């Protein structure tokens, strides 16, 4: 079952200008019961391009989560997802690695 | 590899122009742009270009341009003040100029060693 | 002029696929206003008209006299999205304080940050 | 607004017993709506039932002895309800919803477009 946390492969694109296209790992943010009864995940974008935070709202992730490379979570960019657009699911975030991406989220979205 | 060039002492109110050598990697699919710091003060982001970036205090004054045939960054500075006065580190990122600003952490990709800039 | 967090742009979401909302339609930015300042990004949740009262609690009223739009609509918290600033066209208005709470409320369930 | 919906088939049941419901949907769009059941014991919240459109929808307590379906001719939706039991006394009454079947479960406000007037169901 779609859960939030977890991590799947998506395609993003098609996507215009500086959103993140291509695709990509992305860790499902919405939550559980919203997992459980819509046809849309809300999911936040994983890159490889970068290994480093370069703003508050990135969120670094290590072989451990069956990445290709050290990756990054980009909580400055999210989507609503259908389900269908979800691929082979990856791994699942770990509880502090969520705790990370819950922080990050709160910076993103002015919730403070 | 970064080297940076064209440092020096200069009169308030003077110019100087700022060089970096970007050696090897891609000059495209990099931002490049200047951090300056001063004694004992944390490396503040000065300019960056990808789309441009200045820092609030060097804006109006300071231009940066990039020659992509010499794989250089220019810093022109005019119109200079004391408070400009800085060791100066041009630096590379492969995600964007954002890494510059009051609202990026810092972590920049590659660097070069810092050139000292005295205005008074 | 600037995008701030509030604001209220008309901005064409188009292309979707399957339960995503698509098509032109005024978005509210929810994004924080630091990062609408440097990034070339902004944070929206979509607004429908397809209905006027709030199905599930990631659904905000309102109305469409104070907020300039054809029919009394609802934000949709469970329709967020990333937009570059060139999607952005006319800004048609921004919520007022009280509605913007009612927004991050929402925010919190939808995301489940409690 | 511009739908009648006119919920038949109620009566008394021994447990075990089966009924089935009615819910004729006159003008209105049979398409593009969802259209499902309700029902409220004495003095509790409307509990949503079991919904269709668009798919099918059922509460945990009723699925396997509950089944709802779709007579699109007679603009009318069937709740089959079988193995009842004494917890499953309560007014039923049928919902059409033009955003989902959302609004049906638990997660749902219970603002829904349209309703009709209940029926009861005893066991």
């Amino acid at each position: 079952p779609i859960r939030r946390g977890d991590v799947y492969l998506a395609d993003l694109s098609p996507v215009q200008g500086s959103e993140q296209g291509g695709v990509r790992p992305v860790v499902i943010i919405q939550n559980d019961t919203g997992n459980k009864y819509s046809p849309t995940v809300i999911v936040a974008a994983i890159t490889g391009r970068i290994n480093k935070a370069k703003i508050p709202t990135h969120v670094e992730i290590e072989k451990k989560y069956k990445l290709d490379k050290d990756s990054v979570i980009l909580l400055e960019q999210i989507r609503t997802l259908d389900k269908k657009r979800l691929k082979e699911k990856l791994t699942y975030l770990s509880d502090d690695k969520m705790k990370e991406v819950d922080n990050a989220l709160m910076i993103s979205l002015g919730l403070n | 590899q970064l080297q940076e060039s064209g440092g020096g002492l200069v009169q308030p109110g003077g110019s100087l122009r700022l060089s970096c050598a970007a050696s090897g990697f891609t000059f495209d699919d990099y931002a490049i742009g200047w951090f300056r710091q001063a004694p004992g003060k944390e490396r503040e982001g000065v300019s960056c270009i990808s789309s441009t970036y200045y820092a609030d205090s060097v804006k109006g004054r300071f231009t940066i341009s990039s020659d992509n045939a010499k794989n250089t960054v220019y810093l022109q500075m005019n119109s200079l003040k004391s408070e400009d006065t800085a060791v100066y580190y041009c630096a590379a990122d492969v995600w964007g100029c954002i890494s510059y600003t009051d609202y990026g952490l810092g972590n920049l990709d590659y660097w070069g060693q810092g050139t000292q800039v005295t205005v008074s």
